[PDB]
């Protein structure tokens, strides 16, 4: 029983701390849209009008109440901010809409170790799912005028058939929409408290056009000249999730009860936050995640189909019987078809865009070195031995805070567990 | 299932 003399692959020590919390620019699994189908009102397309139209699809509003106060914050300024936006909408015709720079607005508009907590893995599982709606390929259909090899467009087009209804795709489209509206407002007003509706559009299970309202953002002042100059903002986001079941996830938020829906109470997650022309541009460019994940899908498919000396694309996507380990359940490791693979590799790329951080950039470069070293131990019956740097020390040092980074560690631990069991 | 995409590497040689 002296394994204790041997150095072999242990898992990574994650940090002790109060449970990690949510920190993305907007809500993910917890989001709630009010929407309109076939929208055709006068001025459709125009955010503020579309928004007013989504707000009128709902009749359950009640008198706002704080229900999970932010504990750094002056909570009643967040009620007054909601109430203010509610008030300022009940009106008569213009395109955009600045808020009375009231007292509670002006206020609202201006390491510690934490441990892993389950909500993040649950968010990840939701991101990989199919939705009833599709989030790309929404226009009238036409030729692919665009010069691209046969097999490469076959792969691209198969992938799209698998990711177009993926929930991670809604998140890309949501970041694109919101960030680009934010850039627009930040540059037109600059001295204005513009009310910025959080929108996406999609097409439904039946094929209808649909426009969605997740909530609203108010911009602070936006005289920005460095790319790094910061726009404060307050985001207010509808949700049906009762923040009291997992109050640790909501530490950054004041949460209000604002209504009932068909029957559950309805919540508004509120928090202040900040961005810059560079972060907004990052959001605006979240379709790169479709690219990134296609390329890894394509090279998985290359590698395999070279072994078998035929193109396997068609057979992988259609028969759905080649599979790949990609998840775990109470029975051990589970394999899925190429379509779950595309959606999951999508979601990983989207999350690590939603949670970009230096801790991620470190963890992911160092852990790759260990990865290759553990696959070499695994794949070679006389593998030899390997020098770690302070590989463990370089990796483990990235594990401070970050919910996303900390799952990735947990996920890597799982792997080590199985790679060598 | 809990989805864990680093479990791919039980099968896919890190490209």
């Amino acid at each position: 029983i002296e394994p204790f003399l041997k150095t072999t692959p242990r898992p990574l020590r994650l940090p002790n701390g109060p449970p990690c919390s949510q920190r993305s620019k907007f809500l993910l699994m917890d989001a709630l849209k009010l929407s309109i189908e076939d929208p055709s009102h006068e001025g459709e397309g125009i955010p503020l009008y579309d928004a007013i139209k989504c707000m009128r699809t709902f009749f359950g509003w009640k008198e706002p109440n704080v229900v999970k106060p932010h504990e750094k914050g002056i909570n009643p300024n967040y009620l007054l901010s909601w109430k203010q936006v509610l008030a300022e909408l009940q009106d008569i015709i213009p395109k955009t809409k600045n808020m009375k720079k009231t007292s509670q607005l002006k206020w609202a508009l201006g390491p510690e170790l934490r441990s892993l907590a389950s909500w993040i893995q649950n968010e990840f599982n939701k991101a990989c799912e199919l939705t009833d709606s599709s989030w790309i390929e929404l226009d009238e259909i036409g030729e692919d005028v665009a010069p691209i090899e046969h097999i490469a467009s076959m792969r691209r087009n198969y992938f799209t058939s698998e990711v177009s209804h993926c929930r991670a795709t809604e998140y890309i489209m949501k970041g694109v929409y919101i960030n680009t509206a934010l850039l627009n407002a930040s540059c037109a007003a600059m001295d204005d408290f513009q009310l910025i509706p959080m929108i996406s559009k999609c097409r439904t299970k039946e094929g209808r056009r649909k426009t969605n309202l997740y909530g609203f953002i108010i911009k602070g002042r936006s005289h920005l000249r460095n790319d790094t100059d910061v726009v404060n903002f307050v985001s207010m986001e509808f949700s049906l999730t009762d923040p009291r079941l997992e109050p640790h996830k909501w530490e950054k938020y004041c949460v209000l009860e604002i209504g009932d829906m068909l029957s559950r109470p309805m919540f508004l997650y509120v928090r202040t936050n900040g961005t810059s022309k560079i972060k907004m541009k990052w959001g605006m460019e979240m379709r790169r995640c479709l690219l990134q994940s296609l390329q890894q899908i394509e090279s998985m498919i290359e590698a395999e189909s070279s072994v078998k000396e035929k193109d396997m694309t068609k057979e992988f996507f259609e028969n759905k019987s080649e599979t790949w380990p990609i998840g775990e359940s109470p029975k051990g490791v589970e394999e899925s078809s190429i379509g779950k693979v595309c959606r999951t590799l999508l979601a990983k790329s989207v999350f690590n865009s939603l949670y970009a951080s230096p801790q991620l950039e470190g963890f992911s470069a160092e852990s790759r070195k260990l990865l290759l070293i553990v696959q070499a131990l695994r794949d070679n019956l006389e593998p030899g031995t390997f020098d770690l740097g302070g590989l463990y020390e370089a990796i483990e040092e990235c594990l401070i805070n970050d919910p996303w980074v900390l799952l990735n560690a947990s996920w890597f631990n799982s792997f080590l567990t199985h790679a060598l069991s | 299932m809990d989805v864990n995409p680093t479990l791919l590497f039980l099968k896919v040689p890190a490209q």
